[PDB]
RNA sequence: GACGGAGCCAGCGAGUAACUCCGUCGUGCUGACGAGGAAUUCCUAGUAAGCGCAAGUCAUCAGCUUGCGUUGAUUACGUCCCUGCCCUUUGUACACACC
């Protein structure tokens, strides 16, 4: 597949997320414009950029 | 808002508009400051003296003293905040320069 | 595929030590624990006594 | 400058100034058949009678590079390709002939 | 002489450490003993000088340090340090056995404990009452709901941590943690540093009345 | 109303552009009823500046002339 | 009389001087050739200061270094800070001021533990 | 065309254990297997219905879940199966409370109830046992999770009894001997089939309704033998 | 057309050098065979994330890269690898043993496939990182999981933990060294070729990750 | 014989019990010493 | 086991050890 | 790995090794064992761990204890979602701002 490609522009605060993966605010390479909330398992920094194998489904908490 | 550190044991903020003191921050024990800092989200104010070692850290919402963080082994000579990722640098005559 | 039988003890418990062919050398182990347990028993009760 | 024969159970590679065994590998087990510098002249190949044909670094005998099985048969011939550093031709008496890939 | 300075002004720190390359069992008991303080963190003790680790405490500015020394997992002997070149108590265990030899029975209780001493008499039992009672958070509350039993009980000091509960008949108790008969054997005015500072006191085992009197 | 102060700088920061978008449909009946408006104006006016501060990026982005 | 220069190299407990003077471009750990320095895997880890700025600059002194203490590898991070900030201060006394902050730029550049060893820790978290 | 193997006379094909966790393989995991040892004093008990009425209604939990006999036979089944001579298969079981125990293809097993169950507890008491040469140890537990010694790229399944019905022959036949196969064979009294769902992610059975263990692992085994024609 | 005249005496030092050393004084390679420069990070999202434009000698730089969050994202990757690899419990601390196999390692990965060894290791973690997993959440204490993305970082760690441990544990019982062993490993990963352990791990994971998706 | 010191107390229910009911009386009666603020 | 104690009024551990398990 | 050589680096103490190199062999075992299972414990930088080396300091310890040197990593350095434990519920402190 194609897959797609996405930089990090704010790791969210105050989510009730299970421990070790972080809620963030992640925004799209091939545009500028379309940005997505996914959640991610290692430790992340601002912009950094990271590989997505989906570009339509942003998570939810986990508990 | 302006702060000023003294010889008097004192950090005292300054308000510019109402152009009066509100806030005077000591230590516990009557040291004389050299240096001060502090965070550009004004919440934390930062002094280091020449007899003490120490790092005092007041809160400025709350006039308490937040707490007294330590490390080198000479007097401070000078401080700073970082304006957007809030690490402060010190730097000290145990030819030492820190990161908080 | 080439074929084994086990090697297998009927009626065997880890804690109690069984028949072992080894009347030589393995039985001599068990009663040469036997005399150290007792040897560690009677020397710890006539120093506790001692105390 | 040094070239190598292909005794029984051993590869013998001699020099061109002391004229004997400058160095040698006989950890084979079974009669080997050929050996082949590549174009480069860094490792060398041999094929024995068992069917393993062995690939290993020239000027240093004890290690060995990779040993990978043929078929069955006595492996014969094994020569590298005359420019390509990296495709391996061998034969034994399978009736077929293999361009290995290292 | 050194606790009117900092008796209840500043609360304490204290960091528990082992001896040097320690074993499991030394290691959980170390970190027995960082639960039963308050303000305490286990430092793991390997490749540490000895000097290079207390004046790096001492610029870190903690006040106390007590490490721990074993023979064949069985604790041995522990050391109070004091650290604005404060005196260092240095103690033997006697019958040391522990909640994780024990019981486990989930957490403890890490509340600001309080304090109890038994016939610390005399001028020695207020010199070690002082370097006991001065590693411990200062003004626990009313309400607050385990204690720890320092009874001195003919120069051992037997080491309990109950948690007690009041009930209108009486109060009931559950120990729980560590459990010593610990006993003093040397008290100087340096740190753990040195080993050049001046005796104030060590017990003397080798005169003719070393069994007779107690405070020796 | 009942989220607090504290906890409100990521609670909408938290929600995705979706959700921006069509809190912004909520201002849209929530404005067009001057009952109510008028009695939630700062907090509104603090909730939505924040929000398309923080969306600034994306929403001058949209193309929608319904928008 | 000759120009000279003396300096320090230290490393956990390792301890190496550095006696550098003006010459003819000899290098030598305890007498021993600066090629015949073992554990031959960091023989690169001692060359790294020749070797960062050229031994044009190397020429015309020659370097003689005694190290004591340590284990290996302290020992070769011992020799390469004695190597390095011997030149350095050669160049700061007897030469260029220029070509010594060239070689600072350099050293600092690479790496600054070539320079100045940190010394002091640890940390009580 | 292409000229015969040199030696076509059968020598002994490799027999494995987890050493080598690459080739094509039919694992064969057979879910609980409760292994309860009480010993009376004596000597032990295990879990069955007809070694006790009175332990097990001490333990508290019912009757029918008794069941090292239905896995024996199973296991029975699967060594007298052709796979096991053939030299692709590697027996594992593991007890509802977590002990992985493999069978290495160079077993002789006991062939009764009672032989097995007596070898059992010298298994869980040794940890280990040996052949009549010992030169390989031929059946022993080791460790959890089951993963470790299942190999990589093995494609899990399980018998199920609500989830359609497929042709096994070509669902194996699809893949290569690049790969291992692995079914989760659950050997229980009844109930739900999520003992392994951490671990199954394709779950099927082979008949509209309910199997047994030891007809449903041999048709799953004999689909495998009609897929490499064995 | 131009020239540059710096040294106006040939370098005739008292202690003779070798040549390939002062020849490498022009460049540095790594062990003094392979130019870190024309070597690219193929992928991007780990450019910034492997640390190869700084050259080095040797794979033993003594910097202190466990103190800070971030920054041991910077210390350059083959001793990265070669880190990782010392890591068992028969073997901590030979770190000088680890530098020369994978030496020896990188050496043959070069007479065989004949580009640069640092460019295979480069591209091999590249194709070896994880881009999705799962995490076992508790959902009432189900069997229950929930796919979610990798950082780089987590991706790097990661590949190199995979390469090394796939390494040992293909060199464990053979006649093969771990040097060879890692470089058959590397070569095909450097293909993703998916044989070697780590890329087979790797699709097993983002198989499990979008099944659980 | 004679001896050096008096070796260590045995630790005995009854001992554990005195010193229990010690505490006892103690931490109902709250009679106890701890530091104090400034 | 303050909440297990809390649970015992409104309805002793250190002198038995114990050992591990199989 | 076993060999047979070669190599060279350690700090604590004064009571009349490792590793490296060169050549050679070349790995299903002890007359009870093939790396330790179930699970559990502990652990965040000169840390886990490997290697030695001294000394024997009024209690403790020689089956060892304590120091000292050497070699030296992987993974977090976030989160309160789970397990808990604690604190607060006048912000009360002197502007600005928020509540």
């Amino acid at each position: 597949t194609p897959v797609t490609l996405a930089k990090v522009i704010k790791v969210l605060g105050r989510t009730g997320s299970r421990g070790g993966v972080t809620q963030v605010r992640v925004e799209f390479l091939e545009d500028t414009s379309r940005t997505i909330v996914r959640n991610v398992k290692g430790p992340v920094r601002e912009n950094d950029i990271l590989v997505l194998m989906e570009s339509e489904r942003e998570a939810r908490r986990l508990r | 808002v302006m702060f000023s550190s003294s010889l008097d044991g004192t950090v005292r903020a300054w308000d510019l508009i109402r152009y009066r003191n509100f806030r005077t921050f000591t230590g516990t024990e009557r040291i004389q400051f050299n240096c001060l800092a502090v965070d550009p989200s004004g919440e934390v104010v930062c002094a280091g003296s020449l007899d003490n070692f120490d790092i005092h850290v007041w809160s400025v919402q709350t006039g308490q003293l937040l707490d007294a963080l330590s490390g080198h082994e000479g007097p401070v000579s000078c401080l700073s905040f970082s304006q957007e990722n809030s690490v402060l640098a010190s730097a000290s005559w145990d030819k030492t320069i820190r990161i908080w | 595929i080439p074929t084994h039988a086990p090697k297998y003890e009927e009626n065997f418990n880890p804690d109690k030590k069984s028949y072992d062919p080894d009347r030589t050398r393995s039985e001599i182990n068990k009663m040469k624990a036997q005399l150290k347990k007792e040897r560690k028993f009677t020397m710890k009760e006539i120093r506790k006594d001692a105390k | 400058h040094d070239f190598a024969v292909t005794s029984s159970t051993r590869v013998q590679i001699f020099s061109s100034r002391t004229r004997q065994v400058i160095k040698t590998f006989s950890r084979f087990k079974d009669v080997v058949y050929s050996a082949s510098f590549r174009s480069d002249g860094k490792l060398l190949c041999a094929g024995d009678a068992t069917g393993l044909v062995s690939v290993y670094d020239s000027y240093n005998p004890r290690t060995i590079l990779l040993s990978i099985n043929a078929s069955t048969h006595p492996t014969h011939v094994t020569k590298f390709h005359t420019q390509d550093n990296k495709i391996l031709a061998t034969a034994s008496d399978d009736r077929v002939t293999r361009l290995w890939d290292i | 002489d050194e606790y009117a300075a900092t008796s209840g002004i500043m609360d304490p720190r204290i960091i528990v450490t082992t001896s040097r390359d320690p074993s499991t069992r030394l290691s959980q008991f170390a970190k027995e003993i960082k639960l039963l303080f308050p303000n305490a963190v286990r430092l793991n003790r390997g490749n540490y000088v000895m000097p290079n680790l207390v004046d790096a405490c001492k610029k870190s500015g903690t006040t106390d340090l007590v490490v721990l020394h074993e023979h064949r997992g069985v604790p041995t002997s522990l050391t109070i340090s004091h650290f604005p070149h404060g005196p260092t108590a240095q103690f033997s265990l006697h019958n040391v056995v522990m909640r994780h030899d024990i019981i486990n029975a989930g957490n403890q209780s890490e509340v600001n404990p309080h304090l109890i001493f038994d016939n610390f008499t005399t001028a020695l039992g207020k010199r070690v009452v002082c370097i006991l009672k001065h590693l411990f958070n200062a003004g626990p509350k009313k309400d607050s709901e385990r204690v720890i039993t320092f009874a001195n009980r003919g120069d051992f000091i037997s080491v309990r941590q109950h948690v007690y509960v009041r009930t209108r008949e009486g109060v009931e108790i559950a120990e729980v943690g560590p459990r010593f008969e610990m006993r003093l054997f040397e008290l100087r005015l340096g740190t753990l540093e040195n080993k050049d500072a001046d005796v104030e006191w060590q017990l003397r085992r080798f005169i003719r009345t070393a069994n007779k009197k107690d405070y020796l | 109303l009942r989220i607090r102060m504290s906890q409100l700088e990521d609670a909408l920061m938290v929600m995705p552009f979706s959700y921006v978008l069509k809190f912004l449909k909520f201002i849209d009946t929530v404005m067009q009823n001057k009952t109510l408006l008028h009695s939630h104006l700062p907090l509104i006016c603090k909730n939505l500046f924040f929000i398309i501060k923080f969306n600034h990026k994306e929403l001058v982005s949209q193309k929608n002339e319904e928008l | 009389a000759v120009p000279s220069v003396q300096t320090f190299g230290k490393k956990k407990s390792a301890t190496a001087v550095a006696h550098v003077k003006a010459g003819k471009g000899l290098i030598k750990v305890n007498g021993s050739p600066i090629t015949l320095v073992e554990p031959e895997i960091l023989r690169f880890k001692v060359y790294e200061p020749l070797l960062l700025v050229g031994l044009d600059k190397f020429s015309n002194i020659d370097i003689r270094v005694r190290v004591t203490g340590g284990g290996h590898v302290s020992q070769v991070y011992a020799i390469r800070q004695a190597i390095a900030k011997g030149l350095v201060a050669y160049h700061q006394k007897y030469v260029d001021e220029q070509s010594k902050n060239e070689l600072k730029k350099a050293f600092t550049s690479y790496d600054r533990t070539l320079l100045i060893a940190d010394s002091r820790r640890p940390e009580p978290k | 065309q292409k000229a015969l193997p040199a030696s076509l006379v059968p020598q002994a094909p490799p027999v494995l254990t987890s050493k080598d966790k690459i080739t094509k393989r039919m694992i064969v995991v057979l879910a609980m297997a409760s292994l309860e040892t009480h010993k009376i004093s004596d000597k032990y008990v295990l879990l069955n219905c007809d070694d006790h009425q009175g332990l097990l209604k001490k333990m508290g939990r019912d009757i029918s879940e008794a069941r090292p006999d239905i896995t024996h036979q199973c296991l029975l089944t699967l060594l007298d199966s052709p796979i096991n001579k053939a030299g692709k298969l590697q027996v594992y079981i593991q007890t509802s409370r977590g002990i992985l125990i493999e069978v290495n293809p160079t077993v002789r097993i006991p062939r009764t109830f009672k032989r097995f169950s007596g070898l059992m507890v010298q298994l869980l008491h040794k940890l280990s046992i040996r052949s009549v040469n010992s030169e390989e140890k031929l059946l022993k537990v080791i460790k959890n999770p089951i993963t470790d010694h299942l190999p990589t790229k093995c494609r899990k399944v399980t018998l199920s009894f609500d989830a359609p019905v497929i042709r096994v022959q070509d669902y194996i036949e699809k893949l290569d001997d690049d790969e291992s196969i692995c079914v989760f064979v659950g050997a229980m009294a009844r109930g739900k089939d999520n003992f392994a769902d951490e671990y199954v992610d394709e779950k099927v059975g082979l008949s509209n309704y309910p199997l047994s263990a030891s007809v449903a692992c041999s048709k799953f085994c004999h689909g495998a033998e009609d897929a490499w024609n064995i | 057309d131009f020239e540059v005249v710096e040294e106006f005496t040939p370098v005739v030092l008292a202690t003779p050098i070798p040549e390939e050393v002062q020849q490498a004084q022009t460049e540095i390679k790594l062990f003094n065979k392979w130019s870190f420069e024309e070597v690219e990070v193929k992928d991007a999202s780990l450019v910034d994330y492997v640390q190869v434009r700084q050259p080095i000698f040797v794979a033993h730089t003594a910097g202190r890269y466990a103190n800070k969050r971030f920054r041991k994202a910077q210390c350059p990757i083959i001793e990265r690898l070669t880190n990782s690899l010392m890591m068992n419990g028969r073997n901590n601390g030979k770190k000088l043993k680890a530098v020369r196999i994978i030496k020896h390692t990188l050496d043959i990965i070069n007479v065989l496939t004949d580009q640069n060894p640092i460019q295979v290791v480069v591209d091999a973690i590249t194709n070896t990182g994880p881009r999705e997993d799962t995490t076992r959440v508790g959902g009432g204490g189900a069997a229950r999981r929930q796919a979610v993305d990798v950082s780089p970082l987590r991706r790097v760690n990661q590949a190199i933990a995979l390469l090394t441990i796939g390494a040992r544990e293909a060199a464990f019982r053979n006649i093969k060294t771990i040097a060879e062993t890692l470089a058959e490993e590397l070569i095909n990963a450097a293909k993703g070729s998916s044989t070697s352990y780590a890329i087979k791990k790797k699709d097993e994971l983002e198989r499990v990750a979008k099944s659980n998706r | 014989f004679d001896r050096t010191a008096k070796p260590v107390p045995v630790i005995t229910s009854e001992v554990t019990e005195s010193l229990e009911d010690m505490i006892r009386r103690r931490i109902q009666d709250s009679n106890f010493d701890d530091l104090q603020r400034r | 086991q303050l909440k297990n104690l809390k649970a015992a009024l409104k309805a002793n551990p250190f002198e038995i050890k114990a050992a591990r398990n199989k």
